[PDB]
RNA sequence: AAAAAAAAA
Protein backbone atom coordinates (compact mmCIF):
# COMPACT_ATOMS: atom_id res chain seq x y z
CA UNK A 1 0.00 0.00 0.00
CA UNK A 2 1.67 2.99 -1.44
CA UNK A 3 -0.72 4.97 -2.99
CA UNK A 4 -1.74 8.38 -2.07
CA UNK A 5 -4.62 10.38 -3.81
CA UNK A 6 -4.00 14.16 -3.75
CA UNK A 7 -6.76 16.29 -4.27
CA UNK A 8 -7.89 20.48 -4.16
CA UNK A 9 -5.38 20.94 -6.87
CA UNK A 10 -5.41 23.95 -9.45
CA UNK A 11 -6.60 23.03 -12.21
CA UNK A 12 -3.12 23.63 -13.80
CA UNK A 13 -1.53 21.62 -11.42
CA UNK A 14 0.94 19.42 -13.43
CA UNK A 15 2.24 15.63 -12.87
CA UNK A 16 6.30 17.62 -12.48
CA UNK A 17 5.06 20.01 -10.06
CA UNK A 18 3.69 17.23 -8.26
CA UNK A 19 7.21 15.12 -8.32
CA UNK A 20 9.32 18.04 -8.10
CA UNK A 21 6.74 18.81 -4.12
CA UNK A 22 6.64 14.56 -3.78
CA UNK A 23 10.17 13.50 -4.78
CA UNK A 24 11.91 14.43 -1.31
CA UNK A 25 10.26 11.84 0.57
CA UNK A 26 11.38 9.31 -1.23
CA UNK A 27 11.36 7.50 -4.27
CA UNK A 28 8.42 7.59 -6.35
CA UNK A 29 6.95 5.07 -8.59
CA UNK A 30 4.61 6.69 -10.80
CA UNK A 31 2.20 10.46 -10.91
CA UNK A 32 -1.03 10.80 -12.62
CA UNK A 33 -3.23 13.51 -12.52
CA UNK A 34 -6.63 12.62 -14.02
CA UNK A 35 -7.66 14.79 -16.60
CA UNK A 36 -11.27 14.09 -18.56
CA UNK A 37 -10.92 12.12 -21.22
CA UNK A 38 -10.88 14.59 -24.61
CA UNK A 39 -10.84 17.72 -23.18
CA UNK A 40 -7.78 17.15 -21.09
CA UNK A 41 -9.15 19.03 -18.24
CA UNK A 42 -7.49 18.69 -14.66
CA UNK A 43 -10.21 16.39 -12.47
CA UNK A 44 -8.31 18.10 -9.31
CA UNK A 45 -6.98 15.46 -8.06
CA UNK A 46 -3.90 13.09 -8.93
CA UNK A 47 -2.62 9.82 -8.28
CA UNK A 48 1.18 9.95 -6.57
CA UNK A 49 2.65 6.23 -5.60
CA UNK A 50 5.65 5.86 -3.73
CA UNK A 51 8.47 2.83 -3.78
CA UNK A 52 7.80 2.18 -0.46
CA UNK A 53 5.07 2.75 1.66
CA UNK A 54 7.10 3.99 4.57
CA UNK A 55 7.75 6.99 2.30
CA UNK A 56 4.15 7.41 1.22
CA UNK A 57 3.59 7.81 5.25
CA UNK A 58 5.87 10.27 5.51
CA UNK A 59 4.59 12.45 2.22
CA UNK A 60 0.85 11.99 3.90
CA UNK A 61 2.11 13.13 7.37
CA UNK A 62 4.61 15.56 6.73
CA UNK A 63 3.10 17.44 3.70
CA UNK A 64 -0.22 17.72 3.81
CA UNK A 65 -2.32 21.07 3.17
CA UNK A 66 0.98 22.28 1.72
CA UNK A 67 0.10 24.84 -1.21
CA UNK A 68 0.28 24.28 -4.86
CA UNK A 69 -0.27 26.71 -7.62
CA UNK A 70 -1.83 28.76 -4.44
CA UNK A 71 -4.47 26.32 -3.28
CA UNK A 72 -3.39 23.71 -0.38
CA UNK A 73 -3.45 20.08 -1.22
CA UNK A 74 -5.40 17.52 0.62
CA UNK A 75 -3.62 13.57 0.72
CA UNK A 76 -5.67 10.44 1.62
CA UNK A 77 -4.41 6.74 1.18
CA UNK A 78 -6.31 6.00 -1.90
CA UNK A 79 -9.50 5.04 -1.51
CA UNK A 80 -11.65 4.54 -5.50
CA UNK A 81 -15.06 3.19 -3.61
CA UNK A 82 -16.79 6.01 -2.48
CA UNK A 83 -18.90 4.12 -0.61
CA UNK A 84 -17.49 5.88 2.68
CA UNK A 85 -17.63 9.25 1.84
CA UNK A 86 -20.80 8.92 0.06
CA UNK A 87 -22.37 7.19 3.64
CA UNK A 88 -20.91 9.92 6.12
CA UNK A 89 -20.25 7.32 8.78
CA UNK A 90 -17.24 8.48 10.77
CA UNK A 91 -17.93 12.09 9.23
CA UNK A 92 -18.30 15.17 11.30
CA UNK A 93 -19.01 18.69 10.25
CA UNK A 94 -17.85 21.83 12.24
CA UNK A 95 -19.17 25.34 11.96
CA UNK A 96 -18.25 28.93 13.47
CA UNK A 97 -14.50 28.01 12.89
CA UNK A 98 -12.35 31.48 14.02
CA UNK A 99 -10.67 32.27 10.59
CA UNK A 100 -7.30 32.16 12.24
CA UNK A 101 -7.90 28.65 12.27
CA UNK A 102 -6.65 26.75 9.14
CA UNK A 103 -6.53 22.81 7.34
CA UNK A 104 -2.91 21.57 9.57
CA UNK A 105 -4.72 23.43 12.43
CA UNK A 106 -7.82 21.65 12.58
CA UNK A 107 -6.39 18.44 11.36
CA UNK A 108 -3.62 18.44 14.40
CA UNK A 109 -6.53 19.49 17.02
CA UNK A 110 -8.77 16.42 15.74
CA UNK A 111 -6.53 13.93 15.49
CA UNK A 112 -6.16 13.52 19.05
CA UNK A 113 -9.82 11.18 18.55
CA UNK A 114 -8.64 8.88 16.25
CA UNK A 115 -6.93 8.18 12.85
CA UNK A 116 -8.91 10.89 9.83
CA UNK A 117 -8.97 9.47 6.86
CA UNK A 118 -9.62 13.18 5.67
CA UNK A 119 -10.93 16.75 7.05
CA UNK A 120 -10.92 20.54 5.07
CA UNK A 121 -11.53 23.82 6.02
CA UNK A 122 -14.02 25.46 3.53
CA UNK A 123 -12.49 28.79 1.65
CA UNK A 124 -12.85 30.68 -0.79
CA UNK A 125 -11.13 34.26 -2.27
CA UNK A 126 -11.33 35.93 1.62
CA UNK A 127 -9.66 32.59 3.18
CA UNK A 128 -11.91 30.78 5.25
CA UNK A 129 -15.50 30.23 5.36
CA UNK A 130 -15.65 29.66 8.96
CA UNK A 131 -16.37 25.89 8.45
CA UNK A 132 -15.27 21.92 7.91
CA UNK A 133 -15.31 18.72 7.71
CA UNK A 134 -13.64 15.71 9.97
CA UNK A 135 -14.05 12.04 8.69
CA UNK A 136 -12.95 9.67 11.05
CA UNK A 137 -11.69 6.40 9.92
CA UNK A 138 -14.09 4.73 13.43
CA UNK A 139 -17.48 5.97 14.34
CA UNK A 140 -16.43 6.12 17.79
CA UNK A 141 -13.89 8.19 16.73
CA UNK A 142 -16.45 10.68 15.27
CA UNK A 143 -18.53 10.20 18.36
CA UNK A 144 -15.76 11.00 20.69
CA UNK A 145 -15.00 14.45 18.90
CA UNK A 146 -18.78 15.85 18.46
CA UNK A 147 -19.29 15.03 22.26
CA UNK A 148 -15.63 16.74 23.50
CA UNK A 149 -15.83 19.39 21.34
CA UNK A 150 -19.28 20.38 20.52
CA UNK A 151 -20.02 23.90 22.42
CA UNK A 152 -16.31 24.64 22.91
CA UNK A 153 -14.41 27.65 22.32
CA UNK A 154 -11.77 27.40 19.64
CA UNK A 155 -9.32 30.37 19.25
CA UNK A 156 -11.97 31.84 21.50
CA UNK A 157 -14.82 31.75 18.97
CA UNK A 158 -17.61 29.00 19.84
CA UNK A 159 -18.04 25.78 17.76
CA UNK A 160 -20.79 23.92 16.88
CA UNK A 161 -19.68 20.21 16.31
CA UNK A 162 -21.96 17.42 14.58
CA UNK A 163 -22.64 14.46 12.57
CA UNK A 164 -22.16 15.42 8.95
CA UNK A 165 -25.32 15.75 7.05
CA UNK A 166 -25.41 15.92 3.08
CA UNK A 167 -27.23 18.98 1.21
CA UNK A 168 -30.70 16.82 0.71
CA UNK A 169 -30.87 15.17 4.19
CA UNK A 170 -30.12 18.95 5.81
CA UNK A 171 -32.90 19.96 3.43
CA UNK A 172 -35.14 17.88 4.77
CA UNK A 173 -34.51 18.08 8.13
CA UNK A 174 -34.45 22.28 8.23
CA UNK A 175 -37.92 21.91 5.71
CA UNK B 1 -1.62 25.73 18.21
CA UNK B 2 -5.63 25.79 18.43
CA UNK B 3 -6.12 27.44 21.97
CA UNK B 4 -9.18 25.15 23.71
CA UNK B 5 -11.90 26.59 26.03
CA UNK B 6 -14.50 25.08 28.07
CA UNK B 7 -17.78 27.56 28.92
CA UNK B 8 -18.94 25.44 31.69
CA UNK B 9 -15.78 25.61 33.34
CA UNK B 10 -15.56 29.55 33.16
CA UNK B 11 -13.90 29.61 29.86
CA UNK B 12 -11.10 27.90 31.04
CA UNK B 13 -8.12 26.59 28.68
CA UNK B 14 -8.28 22.75 28.71
CA UNK B 15 -6.14 22.28 25.24
CA UNK B 16 -3.64 19.94 27.14
CA UNK B 17 -6.98 17.80 29.03
CA UNK B 18 -8.25 17.22 25.38
CA UNK B 19 -5.45 16.21 23.66
CA UNK B 20 -4.66 13.05 26.34
C1' A C 1 -26.68 31.60 8.34
C1' A C 2 -22.65 27.78 6.78
C1' A C 3 -23.43 20.62 5.49
C1' A C 4 -17.16 18.19 1.30
C1' A C 5 -14.60 14.63 -1.77
C1' A C 6 -12.42 10.39 -6.21
C1' A C 7 -13.29 8.94 -13.62
C1' A C 8 -6.07 5.14 -12.85
C1' A C 9 -2.82 2.16 -14.41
Amino acid sequence: MASLYVGDLHPDVTEAMLYEKFSPAGPILSIRVCRDMITRRSLGYAYVNFQQPADAERALDTMNFDVIKGKPVRIMWSQRDPSLRKSGVGNIFIKNLDKSIDNKALYDTFSAFGNILSCKVVCDENGSKGYGFVHFETQEAAERAIEKMNGMLLNDRKVFVGRFKSRKEREAELG
Amino acid sequence: TIRIRDPNQGGKDITEEIMS
